[PDB]
């Protein structure tokens, strides 16, 4: 199965249901984008 | 005698991180956790 | 714990100098409500039918002030997001009899009808 | 209504390359061992479309 079903597999399996995950496709998408685009800020040293 | 060798041998006892009133709320907390429901799948809710 | 804190989605691992690098991807909600829930519903007839959620709560859309006993409508939400929906049996157990459960006369979801025609 | 396998799949029977759309009828078979059978209510749930 694709990596975009198998994430929403997942979090269908933390207790958000169907109806949430189809109305917020896009949201979700730009959430998890701009998680990824910060982890290059964070090599420094207070980062423990 | 090995408390009071600290200022004839040449060592030092250093205090703890936190006083004994930290670690009666670290307990307490543990006491009175909220923990949502058992049946739920998830870490996110929090049923009383 | 394990993979990080709160609830785990997906984790990632990169090389590092001696060793592996992990990128914990979990969940972190930002905002709540106060949802009154239910143990769970039964009716009032004899033999008794009683259900329970599956991982989620019985809920109350809490919108007006109005709204008490007859239409106190039950709904399902999962337990990670609140969007109430109706109660049917995909997402509904049928359970022996508690005390804690409450007492329904009207306006019974689909698990607790006379199935028969 | 809707529903979805328990511990398992819903598989298609590929046996000839003329059954499409009006003979394609799905199957279960468990997840470890190919074997189609037919589905019942003892190995499928009902969920939310
Ligand atoms: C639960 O209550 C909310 C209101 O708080 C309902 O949401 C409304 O739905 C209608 C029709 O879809 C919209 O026109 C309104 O704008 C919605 N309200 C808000 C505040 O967005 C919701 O429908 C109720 N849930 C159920 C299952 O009845
Ligand atoms: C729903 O009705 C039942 C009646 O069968 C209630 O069960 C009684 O509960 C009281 C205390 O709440 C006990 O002292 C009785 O012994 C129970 N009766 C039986 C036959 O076990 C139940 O409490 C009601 N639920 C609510 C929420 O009111
Ligand atoms: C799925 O297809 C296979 C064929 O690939 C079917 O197996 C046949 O079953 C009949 C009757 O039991 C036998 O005479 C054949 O020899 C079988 N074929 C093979 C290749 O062994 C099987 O019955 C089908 N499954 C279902 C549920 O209809």
């Amino acid at each position: 199965i694709p990596f975009a079903q198998s994430i929403f597999y997942r979090l269908n399996g933390v207790g958000i249901t169907q109806q949430v995950l189809s109305e917020n496709q896009k949201i979700i998408a730009n959430k998890f984008n701009q998680a990824l685009g910060a982890m290059q800020t964070g090599f420094t040293t207070t980062n423990l | 005698d090995l408390i009071c060798a600290q200022y004839v041998a040449g060592y030092k006892v250093l205090p703890p991180l936190y006083d004994p009133y930290m670690e009666a709320a670290y307990t307490s907390s543990l006491l009175g956790s909220i923990a949502g429901a058992s049946w739920t799948a998830g870490l996110s809710s929090f049923a009383a | 714990g394990f993979c990080g804190t709160g609830t785990h989605i997906v984790s990632f691992a990169i090389n590092a100098p001696n060793g592996l690098y992990f990128f914990h991807v979990g969940y972190q909600p930002t905002s709540h409500v106060n949802a009154t829930a239910a143990y769970g519903l039964c009716n009032t007839e004899n033999p008794q039918k009683c259900i329970a959620p599956i991982d989620g709560y019985f809920v109350l859309n809490q919108t007006t002030s109005t709204v008490a006993d007859s239409d106190q409508q039950w709904y399902y939400t999962g337990s990670s997001f609140f969007h109430p929906e109706p109660i049917t049996e995909a997402n509904s157990k049928y359970v022996s009899m508690d005390v804690k459960f409450e007492n329904l006369t009207n306006r019974l979801p689909p698990p607790l009808l006379s199935n028969s025609t």
